[PDB]
């Protein structure tokens, strides 16, 4: 083997021209598509705003006009995926993973119009799931397109331009490049045997896709928290027990999403008509909410500032946590097109402001800022439940821009990881497809 | 890097004042900012802490609105105002800023401190006289000089002599009061050949009456 | 709140001596801070997290200690270090400081230089006559000031004041007032400022007469 | 493959509680060493500066005890190397990755004594080499130590406790604990089969090894910059110029360091007598013009705050620059015991703000600042030069804190991965154990 | 808000110096690029120059060495312009300006209200007005058009309110016109016939370059 | 430099109208800005990078334009849309405006009120006599005003002096002051005030005699 490693290191990171080329592509397409399902779900999100405008007086009509504006844009998306592409319901990250290990077909003639338009339907009504869903899948399908057009072939040109599309759906959804490689190489590369996913391909396509976000987004951030406060030494015992109880938290999350997945087809079944007729009625739910309770509903992004900044009274932050839980899963078990992986953030946020506030009053010698606590748990939760702790770090750094908090967000972070696996809990997103390869191979 | 707090002074008992402290040479904001007391001749006491948005702010167990520390960071200034005032304020008061190491907070560096006075005599400034040697120079090596700063209130004043050339060889007395008004001297030995040869000049400062006294010490003829 | 109390209120000793003063918590406390106030300054962070030295400080600087009981150690001592030390701690809040430990210097004798200074000529006018006594630079602290008028002694209307140890000498200087209207300053000539320290049998003594 | 798949997901990151325990016993030794390392070598730097003053009379004298004291402490280092531990010369980091491989011992009980006492006279006298060598190799062997003392096994528990110890050493080398993980995600774990390295395990001794240096360095950084100016989109295009002129540098650089072994081997043959005189003589040279020119020698980690801020002329970047590569190579390719890691940090901000300080007056309307190139630049060689491009833009943010860079931070790094590719050069690293594995068989 | 208030503009002579000083309020004055432009009165805008937060770089319009002097103090939170040497053609509204950028074509963000740079040999005089009353047999119509004129003045500029700001509707004032080193203008009010000559109509003129504070009522003629 | 000239550097247009100025170069730019300034008031950002509307400007404002002519649009101009608006570049360095284009409301043609007003009493006893003629609220500006002395015209003396729009009124005004000294005043009886508008062939005279 001394022979054929010599050779092996001699002839490393030599990606072929052909790949880094239609990396360029990909990427270039993969911001586009993002960039336009951003600007529609955001043209629906006021579109159906100015409705509640022409309406402010009737309160009984307001509130009608918020659950059917918003009901009618959910049932466009449950139909859309369930009468022609059923593998675009939910996330869509674990089917992009099925496709990297040639376990699931990528039908990019059909999933990109219908995720794309079923995603702007349910973003766009004001569901609680995140962009990460849609622009992910549909990027790994946009990676299959290029790679089919150009019928480029070999076991990489596959997977490759199915990653960097990938990556470059989550680079553009969060304006977060570096996350974008993380998840691929982290959690959505093939996790038990070796592949050939050329990095520096998955590199080309991220930039090409979140430059042409930058072209329709500059000056403004998703998320704008300030700079935060440093940790001392005598402080971080503080940010393990917070990670120790994510650690716990996130299984149970973990069976609750899977469970509610179950419970909520019993009541459809599987029929298209009874399941598009409760995706708008929990459409027509969370649009209602949208305006009785903003920060029950929606993405999440909203609370992310004014939950950090300490701006929410301990009472309303439980609220918001324990309706957000529900809120979550409903929408996303439902199987709406849509992530739960920016909501999870949300949660993290609210839990970790709930707890940096307890610290604050139990500890004055501390010096303590609530907001510490709240960007080391918006990661927190995405480390419990999908077990991706070095993405969700780097994503949270990316979008916070608090470096000195590297250490508190790293050690509650594998706070929570050391708890999840030590209370027996998955991989959310290998948990599911498992399931899904699970029922199609045992009971077809 | 300076923290330099003013402010300080006369007040009745009961009344009420605020002293300002500017800060300078630091990024004020990002910087927690605290207020200690030093009552006249004891040791150091806490009086409150304020972090940089002001949404934190700590006070030492006394009453109502006793103390209310407020900050404007547009500034760079740190404040404090005590109310319902009674003798125990009478003490020279620091404005600090505050840091850590491990993460036991430590009062970082400190400002020179401005007194308050409770009292309800009123200011007078210092009259300053100058005190030469007898007509009698008997010259050694060095000859002694000094000027008398008399009938002042409150502490404290300020003497240098040349502003602040003339560092070595000078000893300012402690004030000591009678009649409610404050009096002390301050003394500087310069060689023989300096003077009269070359002007000396002490220069009295009373903040409290925003007056100085610059006042030149001739022999007697 | 806890309390802090510190070694000796106030020590004296020789430069060369190991010089060690101690805090003592009421209840158990960690990583206490020091500082230091020389006469006439604000306080100066010295020692923070029981062990560390601020930048600049000399290291014959040291502390220690644990649970209730901490010190600060002069490894031989040097005449700049006269000041007052203050422990603090904020392990528990709110914050505290300790009572302050006074270090004295001891040194070699040092006479007295008196001076003295008749009433000046505008002080004269508005009706005061104030004869002033500067006695300065002397060692030990001791020390008797005595004012002859018409070789008579008076005790009334004297006002003194001490400076404290100087930081570069460890000498101390005084200043002896006499206070007299214009008009009792005017019954009388000649003026005396008797010096008497352990430096020599006989006063020192300095006069002036009116005429 | 779908049965082992469905059961392999869902048993995914499941570490053994051994590993684990021991992966933080491991970081907690990997950060104390790195401590005293670096004390150490401060501790013999201003030795030698305090000599310089009881000497300060004789200008003739003061160069002969610059020369002496720094060539007697690299005659030690060269020494202990070439009698105990051959394999502790240079860097260290192709023997731990060969180690990974199964292809290189650690013979812990030679090198551990040997690279810490030998780089503390390498480093110490001033030579032009980094701590990351001796921290990583030293990090690597202790890994194995502690796998030794109480005799864990499993190919997992050999691969991961020595990853541990090798990201555990990066990281304390520049305070930077992502750069760690990421090191050995990226550049160092075996690149041509499946390993189970336990990410989660190198977790854990990142943080305890980082905690241990901040129990000893809190309140100073090893490079403060500021916060920079932002990179305008129509400015980005000079960034991959920037890349490409590094790209075709990298490998160059990457061919004189091969080059100067060969030349420099030469000289001495391979006698121990001749060669610890001639590491004298380069020793001494690096501590003479260590005070007739202190930018020529030492770690350079000094000059970096001051290129940035635009502090030198082009005329002293230029000297500087071809100065310090010779001085690099010099020191490198000579066998001592220390990195090559760090100093091309240093070559890369000072050739970045070359092309910064020309960029600036030929387009006086993007309004730029010289530094923001300075930052782009300074993990390209690492990207053209070790090819792990990830690893230095990470590294960088996390040693310089202007996030708003990482695009054309970014995009500098991959035109110099890409033209180094492009132009025939391979990863130093990779081509320094191949020749290295090349003669353990040509003596057959 | 956003606020720059520009300063130290008015009356100097030819070959002489000024020093303006534009200060900012409501926003972080470092971390942005400062910049002067002027406008010649009747004419374009033309830019002056530059400076960065750290002064490190600063830039001129094409125009001879140091005419120009564009220096910052952060701390202060204000921004400064010397002109030295200055002749007749450095007449010009100064404003001071922000600058930003989109793509990175930088624009000038947010500007200043300006200050007025006269720079003449002639001498501060105060004005003369005069109330401007209809003639002796005028013809008494619906409205009545009065008026007063402010002469022999410099430099620019005066302020006329009629009864302190009162009425506003039916008032004009015409441009002041440059003659002889003086400058003259008049303003004009209309106003119903029931209020004049029964109420008082009064023309306030202030001119605060030599002090001048005046009002002078409006009284028919003959 | 770069020299922008803006294409019609005065024009009027009638309010829900679509109005169109240009900006065009000697060389070829990129992304052009564009600013509206209203007399007595700072210049405003209007139109960034082309054709990006800033914070606040009402969306019936567009520009356009590539290389080397751009432009910028109202489709239907409204009445506070009156200012003056340049365009600027900073593609090349240096930056450089262009020379604006005034743009005002056009309405009916209003013809104007004449105002004659004869010397003050004030400003004779000084020894100067200006007649002033007020010519007020008309559209177009195109006027011309002539004075007669005793039916005999008169040139020199005169300096009229026009408005800028009317904000409310967008009419017009011009006075024009006539001025001799006192003697040549006396000399004379007729003062006559000739105002030839467009909006009428005889033009409109006002006059007054001293008798
Ligand atoms: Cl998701
Ligand atoms: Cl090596
Ligand atoms: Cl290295």
């Amino acid at each position: 083997r001394r022979r054929q490693l010599i050779r092996q290191l001699l002839e490393r990171d030599k990606t072929p021209l052909a790949i880094l080329f239609m990396a360029a592509v990909v990427g270039t397409l993969v911001g586009l598509a993002a960039v336009a399902f951003d600007k529609g779900v955001a043209w629906l999100q006021n579109q159906r705003m100015g409705a509640l405008v022409h309406t402010a007086d009737n309160y009984p009509l307001l509130l009608t006009v918020a659950f059917l504006a918003s009901a009618v844009l959910a049932m466009f998306g449950y139909f859309l995926v369930r009468k022609y592409a059923p593998e675009a319901g939910g996330s869509g990250i674990p089917e992009i993973e099925g496709a990297l290990e040639d376990q699931r077909p990528v039908r990019w003639w059909r999933v990109l119009p219908v995720k794309f338009f079923g995603g702007l339907g349910t973003l766009g009504g004001g569901m609680v799931l995140g962009r990460e869903g849609p622009t992910v899948q549909i990027g790994g399908n946009i990676g299959r397109m290029v790679l089919d057009i150009f019928r480029l072939k070999g076991d990489e040109a596959r997977h490759t331009l199915l990653a960097t599309g990938a990556a470059a759906g989550l680079a553009a959804a969060f304006n977060a490049p570096a996350a974008g490689i993380l998840f691929i190489i982290e959690e959505m590369r093939p996790q038990f045997r070796y592949t050939l996913i050329s990095i520096k391909a998955v590199f080309i396509g991220v930039i090409m896709s979140t430059i042409m976000y930058r072209i329709f987004n500059c000056e403004v951030a998703l998320i704008d928290v300030g700079k935060l406060s440093d940790a001392p030494l005598n402080t971080l015992w503080l940010y393990l027990i917070l990670g120790i109880i994510f650690g716990i938290f996130g299984p149970i999350f973990n069976k609750w999403v899977l469970g509610m997945q179950d419970l909520l087809h019993r009541v459809h079944g599987g029929n298209i008509t009874k399941w598009v007729l409760m995706g708008g009625a929990i459409g027509g739910l969370c649009g209602l909410l949208g305006f009785v309770a903003p920060a029950t509903s929606g993405g999440g992004f909203n609370l992310i500032p004014i939950a950090t900044a300490g701006n929410f009274s301990m009472g309303m932050l439980v609220f918001i946590f324990v309706a957000r839980v529900i809120t979550t899963l409903l929408c996303f078990s439902s199987g709406a097109p849509g992530g739960i992986f920016a909501p999870m953030l949300a949660l993290g946020t609210v839990l970790g402001t709930a707890f940096g506030m307890v610290a604050v009053e139990l500890f004055p010698q501390y010096h303590l800022e609530a907001g510490t606590f709240a960007i080391a748990g918006m990661g927190a939760l995405l480390a419990a439940s999908i077990r991706a702790p070095l993405t969700g770090i780097i994503l949270v750094l990316e979008m916070t821009d608090n470096y000195q908090l590297i250490l508190p967000m790293i050690i509650t972070g594998l706070g929570a990881t050391l708890l999840a696996q030590f209370t027996g809990g998955k991989p959310l997103y290998s948990a599911i497809l498992a399931r899904t390869l699970a029922k199609q191979e045992a009971e077809q | 890097v300076r923290l330099l707090e003013s402010g300080g002074g006369l007040v009745q008992p009961g009344g009420s004042l605020k002293l300002s402290c500017a800060a300078s040479g630091f990024d004020y904001s990002r910087y927690w900012m605290s207020w200690v007391r030093q009552a006249p001749g004891k040791g150091l006491k806490w009086i409150g802490e304020i972090n940089p948005v002001s949404s934190t702010i700590n006070y030492t167990p006394s009453l109502k609105d006793k103390f209310i520390i407020s900050r404007d960071n547009a500034k760079d200034t740190l404040y404090l105002q005590i109310s319902k005032v009674r003798s125990e304020d009478t003490a020279l008061y620091y404005c600090a800023r505050l840091y850590y190491g491990y993460g036991y907070w430590y009062f970082d560096v400190w400002g020179a401190g401005t007194t308050v006075t409770v009292s309800s005599a009123k200011t007078t400034p210092p009259s300053v006289y100058p005190l030469a040697p007898g007509s009698a120079a008997a010259a050694a090596s060095m000859v002694t000089l000094g000027c008398l700063v008399k009938g002042y209130f409150p502490e404290p004043v300020t003497v240098t002599w040349n502003s602040g050339s003339l560092a070595a060889g000078v000893h300012t007395f402690p004030a000591v009061l009678q009649a409610a008004l404050y009096t002390l001297s301050s003394s500087v030995t310069v060689p023989s050949s300096s003077w009269p040869s070359e002007t000396v000049t002490c220069n009295v400062a009373h903040p409290a009456s925003s007056t100085k006294v610059d006042k030149k010490i001739v022999p007697r003829a | 709140d806890i309390v802090l109390t510190q070694s000796p209120a106030i020590m004296s000793a020789a430069p060369g001596d190991k010089v060690t003063m101690t805090c003592s918590a009421s209840s158990s406390v960690s990583y206490i801070h020091w500082y230091q106030q020389k006469s006439g300054t604000s306080p100066k962070r010295w020692i923070y997290d029981t062990s560390k030295l601020t930048s600049g400080v000399p290291v014959r600087f040291s502390g220690s200690g644990s649970g209730t009981s901490y010190s600060l150690t002069i490894n031989t001592m040097e005449a700049e270090d006269a000041a007052t030390y203050y422990c603090q701690q904020w392990s528990s809040h709110p914050q505290t400081f300790g009572g302050g430990t006074k270090l004295e210097i001891l040194r070699a004798d040092a006479a007295p230089t008196v001076s003295i200074f008749p009433p000046s000529s505008e002080q004269l006018t508005s009706g005061g006559a104030s004869v002033v006594c500067f006695l300065n630079n002397f060692y030990p602290k001791d020390i008797n000031v005595k004012w002859k008028i018409d070789g008579s002694e008076r005790q009334n209307g004297v006002l003194n004041s001490w400076t404290d140890q100087d930081s570069k000498d460890s000498t101390y200087s005084m200043s002896s007032t006499l206070t007299l209207t214009k008009d009792e300053y005017e019954r009388h000539n000649s003026y005396t400022c008797e010096a008497t320290h352990k430096t020599s049998t006989s006063p020192i003594v300095k006069s002036f007469n009116r005429a």
